[PDB]
């Protein structure tokens, strides 16, 4: 499993550029993708979705109609097209597969991010931005949420990733009561609707980076602002 | 004078309450039981739904003949003369597809496990239904209502001139639901029978043998009541449009008595198909 | 004959075997029946709001 | 000359054994606990899409996914609340007779009339359900297969022989002889450490899996048995036969417990079932009808139909909420 | 009412019910064919003609039409217990060999092959799985059983056959009493073609026996039949 | 293979030369001169048109044989293959309704002066392009681009089964542009000649037999040119269709002569019909 | 029918046969 993207460097403002990433080592036309977009100094945002066979597409709202997202399943490569770009596109975009059906692990892999420059709805809620900590005390971090997350199915929507400094950001855990596979019993999530903890047991060095939580109620995906730690 | 009044409106009566009681008879044995599963099943309720509909407008000409003048009012005319035009299409041109259906299965049958699907029938119904169409909508435009001798008549009405479009219809009525069927009808059933004699199944055996003269029996029945039914309507409105013929009392029964026959095997096609079917038969037995 | 041997050795086996009671056996059976009755969800039905299974 | 005259000696003096422990019956013993009554359990899913003859389906322990063998080559895995089919599996081999569901749901076996045992891995990050490993070595057709771990499976088979599985190692560990007939089918005690298989010779033998030889026999069956399901305590285990009777043996007794019949049904068994209390004895016989029986008063608790063929399987969930089950119409039916 | 990722579940259910479908009308086209006799019958050759542990499975297509050919002779198992599986099937090819009235059965028990044959065809002819399935039979080494008729006669081995030595005759009357095993004559066809060392005219026969069969299957669905 | 190319190619181009210099110089007489002030003459210009159109679809089909593939697209291939099918069926429907037009003025002189009207000329022509409709919009639709064997290819595809809709559409051409037309044509044809031998006027003198002659000799070359150029290509895609036949050098020839025949007819119309009609023969002497 | 003789010739001239 791998994921390259291609098409990076400088853009001129009103321009076109057509981006494409290349899978490798998984069924490609099983997956739905979604692409990411990061700010230098914010935290991440999502951009756009299609579905397995393109039965369909979703987008944010702020980038409805410039932004056009389209697959190839016999070459297994995801095709984006972008018309009108402006001054505030200027991220490193990224590639994420998301299989969908009961006990699946959406978001579990991250692409590379390919970085463009150019050159002139449920709100999600970090209250803190950052928390000076020690190798081996317990960690907090609160999230919270516009609108209950709780759905009448059971399952609460929340996903926490990491994002490790320099690398690709990877998800911990899933739906807060399912942990992602490769990631160790150190994190554990907990709470209740509108109100969300989660713990870090045991901390490391790797474990540092900036923490994000994300709703999947409903379309358009909102992220949160990233608590970030230190030492 | 009332003997002939009384004898017409009898032979409609007749026709209607058997056509309607064997017409939904086979709509409540496949809708409770079958439950549209084949694709054979699927042409049969065809017939079914087609031929109630033909014998629903049947007391509506009753009432016609018998008061002499049409009080139903426009909106009724239109629809009435529309559905009789486009069942009897309907209903015949599902006989031509189930012709073609047993012509495939007993000589390609390589071929026939593409055509004898579910989906294929269900794809083949559709479009003799909007094929109907095609004259079913012209008769709605067509069909107004006529003063004539203070009475109301409701009658199809042809732009000017009268006499050129009043008789193409005729013309495409005759070649399309009687010249065009009676040749698809018996090349295909004519060439299944010359296919089931090569069968060395059906040959051999006395009681082999037997059962080959039933099937053979059967189609050439079928055949029949097709084309005994339909002949005599379709040569005398041809000898009525190119020769006129004075009216009298004769004229008024024999006129009645063919549109009477017309409707004949409508109501005898869930008899002649349905009812002798040896799947329809079990459910019969078993219920 | 060794096959045969071989048979009669399995069922000497099965022969020594201790034994309890059938009578104290079957009381033990219907006690955890009537134990556990009331969690079961086929004997007694459960109200649809609780039920994972609902009319749609 | 002596020694098979001694067989008969030896099995004559454990059925005098047998009659000397029985003093009770247990249907007078039963007497005193009151009739079920009348239980109506009505449908509340419908399953389709196999379009084939389905043979076997089991419940996962999360009460939610089960997995169903069908003729068309398809493992289908399916949601039970939301009705979506959650995997397919296509199939090397289209006969397929049986198909296991790991405890922990990350793998699912299949076996039929190819002799080879197929362990499908379903949490791979590929995301397509792939061949982990194959089990090779069986001489007669596998007949049913059960998950005691994920490294370790029972498989049954039609060359007379059971065996223990490392699929890890991908070889057998232990295996177990002494079947006259074709084993058919068998069944996982709850504590895991022994399970008893039914075969084509009349007998029901218990097995323990540490031990490797063969604990018990019974021997009340008439001609074949087809099923066998376990009690929850782990004690009793009824079975299915071709006889039309269903019976119930107990470990510790070692004797015929109670027979399950009635005269106007004829017909065999193809599987049996508990609850989760184990008060009711499920099983589906050839007349299109599944019948729910209660194993302590030995009476017809209610009647199941509804399928248009013969009912192949029958399974109860874990926790006991609902009864699905598996006919040859190719449509999958839960009973509530 | 139903979360994003409930919906998006809905649409995989929906994509694999499309291709369930599809491959439901590709196996619907394919014929499936039985085959069954004994061993050293010449079920392989058989094969290898019409090409050119557990099952074996015979994927050939002649004048666009699938066949699969499933070879039951490896398993040692009882074959009543399994024999239900091949309910839905076209035809069962029946392969025996004609030289096998001479050599006795491999058991030290006397007894005849050809009677052995005989019992392994009325098993299946009367199988109550088997009412309406024709049986599609193959008689094999008819250039051998031809020298072997010539040097021995077909007295010695049961003295009801009292006819003339003739290759004709010994075969015919080999054929006629295998149709006699038959019971339900009606409603069961038997093909029976002489297999010999020309490859194309027994892959011609099925073409021809499992089209009487489709006729058939067409027929009673019409209901004419 | 070189020589056979050449043949093919020359072949469909002098077709192509006479059929448009014919149709046009028609439809130049009728509009600057004739100004369509006779019902008669709005049949002509209808008949002119359509040949035009189906004369404009035969370039394609010469690029096509030459290249072995389509490079204009599927847009174009369309609307080419469309016009092809459509164009047909309404110069063959004209030719249907002028036989009932001239069979209505001779046999049925009473009713010919409600029918030959300008009005009622304009509302008949407008149905039969209604009727070509039916088989015109369903081509617009399955006509795609298949590529075989590396190559494009500019055809038609049905819904599966194929067999069953495939052969239904030229059976369907088969018996409505062929075998009715046909019978219309010579049943109506048939008639009016015995009607015009009975008519005094044309007999009762030697002088006046000549004359009578011509109108028959007119009748009889019309049916002639009708059924000699259709009746090949026909029965040679029926024949093509039921029997499969080796594609011999010889077999490509004819396959493609028979479709030059087919557009021989259209070409040869405006000769029949207008050239040697008495009112534009004596537009032709009037300027000189 | 004289005039009947006319108008066929009239219709024929319209046609241009004759
Ligand atoms: C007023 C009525 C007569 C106008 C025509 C109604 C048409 C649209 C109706 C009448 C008969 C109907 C068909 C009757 C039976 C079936 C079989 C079923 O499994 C699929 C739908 C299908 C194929 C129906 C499609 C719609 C249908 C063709
Ligand atoms: C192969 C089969 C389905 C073709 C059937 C075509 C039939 C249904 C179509 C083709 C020609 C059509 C006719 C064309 C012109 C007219 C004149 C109009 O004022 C009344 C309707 C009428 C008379 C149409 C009735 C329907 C019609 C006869
Ligand atoms: C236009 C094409 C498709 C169909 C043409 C049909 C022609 C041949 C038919 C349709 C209308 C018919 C005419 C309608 C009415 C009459 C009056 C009758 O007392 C004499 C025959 C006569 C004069 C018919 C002659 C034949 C006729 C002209
Ligand atoms: C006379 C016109 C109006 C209608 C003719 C329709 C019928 C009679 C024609 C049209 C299509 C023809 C079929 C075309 C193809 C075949 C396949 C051939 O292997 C057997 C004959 C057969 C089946 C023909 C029989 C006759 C046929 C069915
Ligand atoms: C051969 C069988 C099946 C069908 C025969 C149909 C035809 C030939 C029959 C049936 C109805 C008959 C018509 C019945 C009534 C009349 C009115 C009478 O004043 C003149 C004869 C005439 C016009 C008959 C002519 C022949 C006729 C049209
Ligand atoms: C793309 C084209 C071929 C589609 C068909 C166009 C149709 C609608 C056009 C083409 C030929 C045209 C006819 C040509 C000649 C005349 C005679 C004139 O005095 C009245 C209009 C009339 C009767 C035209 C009516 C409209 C017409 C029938
Ligand atoms: C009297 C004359 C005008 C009648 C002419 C009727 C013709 C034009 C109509 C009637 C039946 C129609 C066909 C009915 C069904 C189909 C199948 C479709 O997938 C392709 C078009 C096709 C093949 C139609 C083409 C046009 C068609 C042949
Ligand atoms: C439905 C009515 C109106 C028209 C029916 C037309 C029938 C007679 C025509 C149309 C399609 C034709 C079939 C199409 C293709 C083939 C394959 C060819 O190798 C043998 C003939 C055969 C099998 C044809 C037999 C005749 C056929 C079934
Ligand atoms: C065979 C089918 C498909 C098409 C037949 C069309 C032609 C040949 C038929 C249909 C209408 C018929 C016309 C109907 C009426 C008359 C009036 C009569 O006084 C002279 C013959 C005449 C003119 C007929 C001649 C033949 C005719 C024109
Ligand atoms: C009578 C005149 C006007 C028209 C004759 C048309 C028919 C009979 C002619 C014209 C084209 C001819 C075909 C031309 C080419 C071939 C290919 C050859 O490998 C077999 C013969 C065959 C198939 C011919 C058969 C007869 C044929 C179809
Ligand atoms: C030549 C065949 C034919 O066209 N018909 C036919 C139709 C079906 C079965 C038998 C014959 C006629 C269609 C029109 N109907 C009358 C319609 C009507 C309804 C209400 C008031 C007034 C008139 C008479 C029979
Ligand atoms: C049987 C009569 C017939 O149907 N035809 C016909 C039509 C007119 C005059 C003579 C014969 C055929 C119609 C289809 N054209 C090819 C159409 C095309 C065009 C451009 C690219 C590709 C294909 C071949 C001739």
């Amino acid at each position: 499993v791998q994921l390259v993207e291609s098409g990076g460097g400088l853009v001129q403002p009103g321009g076109s550029r057509k981006l494409s990433c290349s899978a490798s080592g998984f069924a490609f036309s099983s997956f739905g993708m979604h692409w990411v977009r990061q700010a230098p100094e914010k935290g991440l945002e999502w951009v756009a979705y299609i579905s397995s066979g393109s039965g369909t597409i979703y987008y944010a709202d702020t980038v409805k109609g410039r932004f056009t997202i389209s697959r190839d399943d016999p070459k297994n490569t995801l095709f984006l097209q972008m018309t009108s770009l402006r001054s505030e596109d200027t991220a490193m975009y990224y590639c994420v597969r998301s299989i969908y059906y009961y006990g699946s692990s959406p978001f579990d892999f991250w692409g590379q991010g390919t970085t463009l420059t150019v050159s002139a709805d449920i709100v999600m809620t970090q209250a803190t931005s950052s928390v000076p900590v020690t190798p081996g005390e317990s960690v907090s971090i609160s999230c919270r949420s516009s609108k209950s997350l709780l759905h009448s199915n059971g399952n609460t929507y929340l996903y926490w990733f990491l994002q490790r400094p320099g690398q690709s950001p990877q998800l911990l855990i899933y739906r807060m009561s399912n942990l992602a596979s490769g990631v160790p019993d150190r994190f554990s999530g907990s709470g209740s609707g509108t109100a969300f903890t989660l713990t870090i047991s045991r901390l490391e060095a790797e474990d540092v980076g900036v923490y994000y939580c994300m709703q999947h109620l409903e379309y358009p995906l909102t992220f949160g602002a990233g608590t970030k730690l230190e030492l | 004078s009332m003997i002939t009044a009384i004898t017409i409106m009898a032979l409609y009566s007749i026709v209607c309450v058997v056509g309607l009681f064997g017409n939904f008879l086979v709509m409540y044995v496949i809708v409770r039981y079958t439950k549209m599963k084949t694709a054979t099943n699927i042409y049969i309720f065809n017939l079914a739904l087609a031929d109630a509909l033909a014998t629903s407008t049947l007391p509506f000409q009753s009432v016609n003949y018998l008061m002499g003048t049409w009080p139903f009012g426009t909106i009724l005319c239109k629809i009435v003369i529309s559905i009789d035009y486009y069942n009897m299409f309907t209903s015949i041109f599902t006989l031509c597809t189930m012709s073609v259906d047993r012509y495939i299965a007993v000589c390609h049958p390589v071929k026939a496990l593409d055509f004898r699907t579910p989906r294929n029938a269900k794809i083949i119904n559709v479009c003799n239904w909007i094929l109907s169409s095609a004259i079913g909508l012209p008769v709605m435009f067509m069909a107004t209502t006529k003063y004539r001798q203070g009475s109301i008549d409701c009658t199809l009405t042809f732009s000017h001139p009268t006499w050129y479009w009043e008789n193409l219809l005729k013309i495409c009525v005759f070649i399309f639901a009687f010249i065009m069927p009676v040749l698809i009808i018996t090349v295909c059933y004519g060439l299944m029978i010359l296919r089931l004699k090569s069968v060395r199944m059906l040959s051999g055996s006395k009681e082999k043998d037997r059962n080959l003269r039933r099937i053979t029996r059967m189609v050439l029945v079928v055949v029949a009541v097709f084309i005994v039914c339909w002949t005599p309507i379709h040569i005398y409105v041809i000898i009525k449009a190119l020769v006129t013929i004075p009216e009298t009392t004769f004229q008024t029964v024999s006129w009645h008595f063919c549109i009477a026959l017309g409707y004949t095997n409508s109501c005898l096609n869930p008899v002649l198909y349905a009812f002798l079917d040896e799947n329809f038969k079990r459910c019969f037995r078993e219920f | 004959i060794a096959q045969a041997r071989k048979l009669v050795e399995q069922l000497k086996m099965e022969a020594n075997i201790d034994r309890i009671k059938v009578s104290k056996a079957a009381a033990d059976l219907m006690a955890y029946c009537e134990a556990h009755a009331k969690e079961d969800p086929l004997l007694t039905p459960v109200p649809a709001s609780e039920n994972p299974f609902r009319e749609k | 000359d002596q020694l098979r005259q001694e067989a008969e000696q030896l099995k004559n003096q454990i059925r005098d054994a047998r009659k000397a422990c029985a003093d009770a019956t247990l249907s007078q013993i039963t007497n005193n606990i009151d009739p079920v009554g009348r239980i109506q359990m009505r449908t509340r899913r419908t399953l389709r899409g196999h379009l084939a003859k389905i043979y076997a389906m089991h419940w996962g322990t999360d009460s939610r996914l089960l997995v169903s063998a069908s003729q068309d080559g398809k493992l289908i895995i399916w949601d039970s609340y939301t009705t979506n089919k959650v995997h397919a599996i296509p199939l090397r081999s289209s006969w397929v007779m049986t198909c296991a569901y790991a405890p922990s749901g990350n793998y699912v076996a299949c076996g039929g009339l190819d002799n080879i045992c197929s362990i499908y891995n379903l949490k791979t990050r590929e995301g397509n359900v792939r061949v982990s490993r194959e089990l090779a070595g069986h001489t007669g057709y596998l007949s049913c297969c059960r998950f005691l771990d994920d490294n370790q499976i029972v498989t049954s088979s039609g060359d007379t022989t059971c065996a223990l599985w490392d699929i890890e190692t991908g070889q057998q560990t232990t295996t177990f002889t002494g079947h006259t007939g074709d084993v058919m089918s068998l069944s996982l005690a709850p504590d895991t450490r022994l399970f008893v298989s039914g075969a084509c010779d009349a007998s029901a033998k218990l097995w323990d899996v540490r031990e490797g030889m063969c604990r018990q026999t019974f021997t009340g069956h008439e001609s074949d048995i087809n099923a066998i399901c376990f009690f929850p305590n782990g004690n009793a285990f009824a079975t299915g036969s071709d006889d039309a009777t269903c019976r119930l043996f107990d470990l510790r007794a070692d004797q015929e417990l109670m027979t399950y019949s009635h005269d106007n049904i004829i017909c065999g068994i193809t599987s049996v079932s508990f609850s989760k209390s184990g008060r009711l004895l499920l099983a589906g016989y050839d007349d299109f009808n599944c019948n729910v029986w209660d194993a302590l008063k030995a009476d017809r608790a209610g009647v199941l139909a509804g399928h248009d063929n013969r009912v192949s399987c029958l399974g109860v969930t874990d926790d006991g909420m609902a009864v699905a089950t598996g006919s040859w119409d190719s449509f999958l039916k839960i009973w509530n | 009412t139903l979360s994003a990722e409930d919906k998006a579940a809905v649409e995989r259910s929906k994509m694999i019910d499309r291709n369930l479908r599809e491959d439901g009308e590709k196996a619907a086209r394919e014929v499936k064919l039985l085959l069954l006799g004994a061993g050293e019958s010449g079920k392989s050759t058989i094969v290898k003609q019409m090409k050119i542990t557990g099952i074996v499975e015979t994927h050939f297509t002649f004048k666009d039409l699938h066949f699969k050919m499933f070879d039951v002779g490896a398993q040692r198992s009882e074959r009543k217990k399994w024999i239900h599986c091949f309910e839905g099937v076209t035809a069962i090819i029946f392969c025996v060999a004609l030289s096998d009235y001479d050599l006795v059965l491999a058991e030290d028990e006397e007894m005849n092959r050809m009677h052995e044959s005989m019992k392994l065809f009325d098993s299946i002819c009367n199988n109550k799985w088997f009412t309406d399935t024709s049986i599609i039979l193959f008689l094999n080494k008819k250039d051998l059983f031809e020298e072997k008729i010539k040097k021995s006669p077909l007295t010695i081995c049961y003295p009801e056959y009292a006819g003339s030595n003739t290759y004709e005759e010994a075969a015919a009357y080999i054929q006629c009493q295998f149709e006699d095993l038959n019971k339900r004559k009606d409603t069961k066809e038997i093909y029976t073609h002489f297999t010999c060392s020309t490859d194309t005219k027994n892959v011609q026969f099925v073409f021809d026996a499992v089209t009487d069969v489709i006729i058939k299957n067409n027929l009673k669905d019409c209901g004419l039949f």
